[PDB]
RNA sequence: AAACAAUCCAGACCGCCAGCUAAGGCCCCAAAAUCAUAGUUAAGUGGGAAACGAUGUGGGAAGGCAAGUCGGCCUGCGCGGAAGAUGUAACGGGG
RNA sequence: CAUCUCAUCCUGGGGCUGAAGCAGGUCCCAAGGGUAUGGCUGUUCGCCAUUUAAAGAGGUACGCGAGCUGGGUUUAGAACG
RNA sequence: UCUAAGCGGGAAGCCUACCUCAAGAUAAGAUUUCCCUAGGACUUUAUGUCCUCUAAAGAGCCGUUCGAGACUAGGACGUUG
């Protein structure tokens, strides 16, 4: 299903007439530009390569440049593709631009983004380890893993054990979301909810997959 | 008089094209092993390989005896702590008829360099057309 | 249902069948006299 | 085998083919379809099969007779076919064959729509009765007991779909 | 004999790109039979186990009743009984 | 801080019932997930209080002290019987 | 007679399905776009050697930095900002 990228610009909240606080993600939408359509005789499977932004010529490289100027579009800050099916596919084609209209009011929608990266991390903040007792005897170990195996059967550490290591900066999708509000003349979408990254970063938004 | 070993530059390997439908899978894989080894040749060297190219067309037609198409089972472990994985034989071969002759011809294989050399020139397609007729290959027919 | 090692007729209706491997005892009077080996 | 050995007698007016090991039987109503076990062959005089096993093994007699029972089914069925009858039992427990459906309410929250098979046709003449037919005897028997399997007929009353042919174990609670 | 002091075959003076054999083997890993003839097993039994259970299946000696059928024995090979902890894991593996 | 087994504690699917319904008893399949907080005691356990859908049984050097503790036990002091 | 031939239904379990990673998947995959088109000599006569001319697409160093970060890596920019 073909998606939308556009940039987290901060929470607000909403207000209904009925009084209830929605607190709402704004995602600015400038307008994503297809620059490439796959299908299956070319790539063997179909999607749609979509631009947005806006990116100086000096760092487009001549590569880009070029893969730009066979379509009718401008360079962008980045190029993500949308895998789709046909009839999904109708009015779609190169040099063609995807609105933030694409979306309805009240449609559920999954928002996929770069999470905050939070450096390396202990067990206590990556894995919710508990504590050991700060102040009974207690040596100098308070926020350590503890125990790491067994004795001499397996005599190894087994693979996935949960220790300390680099936290977030990673793809994460939240399902479930609602399309708040839809101002096309802002390029604006206006989600409830929470979603991945910090304001600023770049966001997709696609129809929900759970449907 | 001394015993002669077959040099590497002068070994002339050969394409052969073998059909699997209806046969049985250890008694075709044998006879692959063997020409994929060389042993059917009078310059057989153990440390050289002087085997054949060996393609296999129509690899998903290939058939087990007994009750060994639900019986015969196929492992993996991803060494995570309960990571043992199983399969069947006839859903591996509606799969990956594929890996079923590369697990049955390589365990018949010598095990290091000289091994893995040799079941690089099995190519096994699960249809009745490969992609190698520039290579001219021969019908052995087992 | 009764999974036992030592299966056997026990009224005169209780018929012993064979299916896939295992010994049964299928009963149209007693619905209580159905076996399993096992 | 005594099943086998005894010819089946073909009606006039039922055509049998024997293309291949594939058999296929047209009739007034219907046209059936069988396979032949590699071990067991065929042959009419007119109008009557005659199988008979090769290589005369006792497995050879086993499938001889499970192909003279089938024929004679496929023969009879596609001659004049079978029929089944259902029978609700319980208060609200009611039935209606609509279009090719069978709407049933067997005590439940929501009414039951059974889709038959192209093969199976269904009749009510009566809300808690139901007549199936088909010249396929085994597609019938499977259809009939699809539909019994929505609720299966209880010891205590009997309340549930029977067959007009079934004996029901019947029970009591005396404290 | 997978690996394996004490099992089986065999007692190493040194050399050889010679031959015959032992135990054990002869589809491939891995040297030699995809050898031959006649049977049995369908359980991957072979390739772990008992009391006991059973119209599994092959053979033998009888017996009763008369389109053959009944149920008693003695045996060959199988079946259930048969649940464990890192990973198939009770043919060394492929098969 | 775990990881496995299944001889299953809950949840899932069935047979029988001395199964009216509700609820049980018992056997079969099933290891995906889940599977208390306290008082007493060094306790494991156990008892009790109050919960819970349930508060499973085990293996892992009776898992885990070059990860922590050191209450018990098993150094040297001291006392009672 | 559910099984021998043939055809079904059937579970929180299995395979998919949802999320993340993933071509060092050495079998190293695919698509789009971009760059490089000079002369000689010498023989070991061949992805041969040396000399002259060439230095592209792009990458890095370096700098201003970051909601990225142990160092790295990664992201943005460097005056036409
Ligand atoms: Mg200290
Ligand atoms: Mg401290
Ligand atoms: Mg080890
Ligand atoms: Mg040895
Ligand atoms: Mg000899
Ligand atoms: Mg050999
Ligand atoms: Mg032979
Ligand atoms: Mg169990
Ligand atoms: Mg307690
Ligand atoms: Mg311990
Ligand atoms: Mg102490
Ligand atoms: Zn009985």
């Amino acid at each position: 299903a073909i998606g939308l990228v556009g940039r987290k610009c901060g929470m607000t909240r909403i207000f209904t007439d009925a009084g209830v606080s929605v607190p709402v993600t704004v995602i600015e939408v400038d307008p994503n530009r297809i620059t490439q359509i796959k299908t299956l005789e070319t790539d063997g499977y179909q999607a749609v390569q979509v631009t947005t932004g806006e990116r100086r010529e000096s760092r487009v490289t001549n590569a880009q440049k070029g893969h730009f100027a066979k379509a009718g579009v401008a360079a962008g800050r980045l190029v993500k593709e949308f895998r789709v099916t046909e009839a999904e596919l109708e009015g779609r084609e190169v040099g063609g631009t995807i609105g933030v209209d694409l979306f309805t009011v009240g449609q559920i929608v999954d928002v996929t983004g770069q999470s905050k990266g939070k450096g390396f991390q202990g067990g206590v903040k990556r894995w919710n380890f508990r504590t050991q007792d700060a102040t009974h005897g207690n040596s100098v170990s308070h926020r350590v893993l503890g125990s790491t195996g067994q004795n001499q059967t397996p005599g190894r550490v087994f693979k996935g054990k949960k220790m300390a290591g680099h936290l977030g900066d990673e793809r994460v999708t939240v399902q479930g979301l609602e399309i708040v509000s839809v101002d096309t003349e802002r390029s604006v979408l206006v989600v409830k909810g929470a979603i991945p990254g910090a304001t600023g970063g770049d966001v997709i938004v696609r129809p929900t997959i759970k449907a | 008089m001394k015993t002669l070993s077959a040099k590497p530059a002068e070994v002339q390997h050969d394409w052969f094209v073998v059909d699997a439908t209806g046969k049985t899978l250890g008694r075709l894989a044998t006879e692959i092993a063997r020409r994929l080894r060389g042993k059917h040749k009078t310059s057989y060297t153990p440390h050289v390989d002087a085997g054949d190219y060996i393609i296999v067309i129509n690899a998903e037609q290939v058939q087990v005896t007994g009750n060994k198409a639900l019986d015969k089972k196929y492992y993996r472990h991803t060494e995570f702590p309960g990571g043992l994985k199983e399969t069947n034989f006839e859903k591996l071969v509606a799969h990956k008829p594929e890996e079923i002759f590369e697990r049955a011809v390589k365990g018949m294989l010598p095990k290091g360099p000289l091994g893995y050399a040799m079941i690089k020139k099995m190519k096994v397609y699960a249809g009745s057309e490969h992609p190698h007729a520039a290579q001219q290959p021969q019908v052995l027919d087992i | 249902m009764k999974v036992q090692a030592s299966v056997k007729k026990i009224c005169g209706s209780c018929k012993v069948i064979r299916r896939n491997g295992v010994i049964r005892v299928i009963c149209s009077a007693e619905p209580r006299h159905k076996q399993r080996q096992g | 085998s005594r099943v086998a050995k005894a010819p089946v007698t073909v009606p006039n007016g039922v055509t049998v083919t024997q293309n291949g090991r594939q058999v296929e039987v047209k009739g007034s109503k219907g046209t059936l379809s069988f396979n032949l076990h590699a071990l067991v062959e065929l042959k009419q005089e007119e109008g009557k099969l005659q199988l008979a096993p090769a290589k005369e093994s006792k497995d050879a007699w086993m499938q001889a007779g499970t192909a003279r029972a089938v024929l004679n089914n496929l023969v009879k069925g596609v001659s004049e076919g079978f029929e089944r009858k259902l029978q609700l039992v319980g208060v609200g427990y009611k039935a209606a064959v609509k279009g090719t459906v069978v709407n049933l309410n067997l005590g439940y929250s929501h009414p039951i729509d059974y889709a038959l098979p192209e093969g199976v046709t269904a009749e009510t003449p009566t809300a808690t009765e139901i007549i199936l037919k088909s010249a396929n005897k085994q597609l019938l028997g499977q259809v009939a007991a699809e539909i019994r399997a929505y609720r299966s007929p209880e010891p205590y009353k009997g309340k549930g779909v029977r067959y007009s042919d079934e004996v029901i174990l019947r029970k009591e609670a005396k404290k």
